């Protein structure tokens, strides 16, 4: 009365006790955020705001 | 319905214990206060619990600045001179002037009067500390002033926080050695790329943080073999500059309540810089939540930390959660010559004789070429002789 | 489903009964025979 959403985060997923996961209640999914492919650095580059130095071509680079 | 006591009060059993002796002094304070500076000052707090303001009056009082005004004592009979002497500090200060405690002093041009009020209970002196501004305009103007105050006045000062038992204690210090950036010895291209940093978070305009949209901290890590002199080096850095510097001691009872406290203690100071000598020593309990200080959700701005090791792997296990990581090694020949130009060995030596000497050190710790420094030192103030050759020789065999 | 669910702790039927719900609740659809012979393995 009324949801408490919870989020869990741990760079250690070995010494995350067994219990906590797939249970519904408790964290009932898990996501792996890990490095970024080629894509998803080039976003960040362009974001971050590297383009304010770099060319549209040494950003691709 | 019906009221069990009945009592009828006389008139005079209606009065507040207290409040007639405090509401005649309050009365009389601002009476005196509009007597001499023609305006009208109101109370803003009857018995304030904030010291950092309260500790600028006094020090302002202490060095004799003109702006505070002695404008009044309060009880004839008690204390109207005191002395900055505490047998506890480190440092003595000896200066007499007018007491705080039974005294009322104004700020006139900024509008702020304060009354340290005595009073006796338990079986000591004690004071209500009392605050008056004249609207609530200057009031706040002069709030605002206080931390930039704080500010100008620790950039003349070193804080030492050393963890303890209850908590943290903190220590000002006398900038006794002031320090040249030409007296950091250090891998030049290393120097050049930490000092960009350092010009522009603490020596420069602070636009580029926004202009860039670059969170305004940063934290690097300085690491190596023992006896690098990583210590010598960053009090170097640090003393280089021109921002308040604050030294943080890890002890044994350093725990994640002292690593708030002393973030929040520097975080005033802010810009600031905070050295972390040996952050190795922290109990290994706190370490994943002191990290977290540094990157976490709730992390903060304002704070350039500068820590040492000579155990990187232990401290950021991903080696990476500090910005940077430099590797100190031992000194190549044209640091050695540098470092004995500094520490003072043209004293007794040519400069053949240096660049001779920063030549044959090969291997040596900045620590050892110290060492050389004062056993060479001797000699040639004992025995007109000072033996380099011989020296670096037998210390090396 | 009494009969599939060999070896299953109470707690399993438990978790099988919110999956299984969703689907009947998000597609209309339950898909249990799917759904145990999926958390089996």
């Amino acid at each position: 009365k009324e949801g408490l959403f919870l989020i869990g985060t741990t760079n250690y997923p070995e010494e995350i006790d067994p219990g906590l996961m797939n249970r519904a209640g408790r964290f009932d999914r898990a996501y792996e955020i890990g490095l970024p492919d080629e894509e998803l650095r080039l976003e960040y580059m362009k974001m971050r705001g590297f383009g304010i130095f770099l060319s549209e071509g040494e950003i691709k680079n | 319905i019906p009221f069990i006591y009945q009592y009828e009060e006389k008139e005079n059993e209606r009065a507040a214990a207290g409040y007639g002796t405090f509401g005649y002094l309050i009365t009389r304070i601002e009476e005196t206060l509009y007597d001499q500076y023609g305006v009208f000052y109101e109370l803003y707090a009857s018995d304030d619990p904030n010291t950092e303001y309260w500790e600028l009056l006094v020090e302002d009082v202490r060095s004799g600045s003109l702006e505070p005004e002695h404008v009044a004592y309060i009880f004839e009979k008690l204390e109207k001179k005191t002395f900055a002497y505490d047998e506890d500090e480190k440092e003595p200060d000896y200066t007499v002037h007018k007491s705080i405690r039974n005294s009322v002093y104004a700020y006139p041009e900024k509008g702020v009067a304060f009354a340290r009020i005595p009073y006796f209970q338990d079986g000591s002196i004690m004071s209500f500390d009392c605050l008056f501004a004249v609207n609530d305009e200057k009031m706040r103007a002069f709030l605002e002033g206080v931390r930039p105050r704080l500010w100008e006045k620790s950039k003349r000062k070193v804080t030492v926080f050393t963890d303890g038992d209850g908590g943290t204690s903190r220590e000002q210090e006398a900038i006794v050695r002031e320090v040249q950036r030409s007296q950091v010895i250090m891998n030049p291209l290393l120097k050049k790329e930490i000092y960009r940093s350092i010009d522009q978070f603490f020596h420069s305009d602070k636009s580029f943080y926004q202009t860039y949209d670059i969170p305004y901290k940063r934290g690097i890590l300085l690491y190596g073999p023992p006896g690098n002199g990583k210590t010598t080096l960053v009090k170097s850095i640090a003393g280089s500059i021109d921002a308040p510097v604050a030294y943080w001691q890890i002890t044994e009872f350093t725990s994640s309540e002292t690593i708030e406290e002393v973030f929040q203690a520097a975080r005033r100071l802010a810009p600031a810089v905070l050295v972390i000598e040996d952050i190795d020593s922290m109990p290994e309990d706190v370490r994943s939540f002191f990290l977290n200080t540094l990157d976490g959700a709730t992390s903060k701005e304002g704070l350039f930390l500068i820590g040492t090791t000579n155990y990187p792997e232990e401290i950021d296990p991903g080696l990476g959660r500090f910005d940077r990581a430099y590797e100190i090694g031992l000194p190549d020949e044209e640091l050695r010559l540098e470092y004995m130009k500094m520490r003072g060995f043209g004293i007794f030596l040519s400069e053949g004789e240096i660049k001779n000497a920063a030549k044959l050190t090969e291997g040596f710790s900045f620590a050892q070429l110290g060492e050389l420094y004062v056993s060479s030192a001797l000699q040639w103030h004992q025995e007109g002789n000072h033996h380099i050759e011989t020296m670096v020789k037998d210390m090396t065999g």
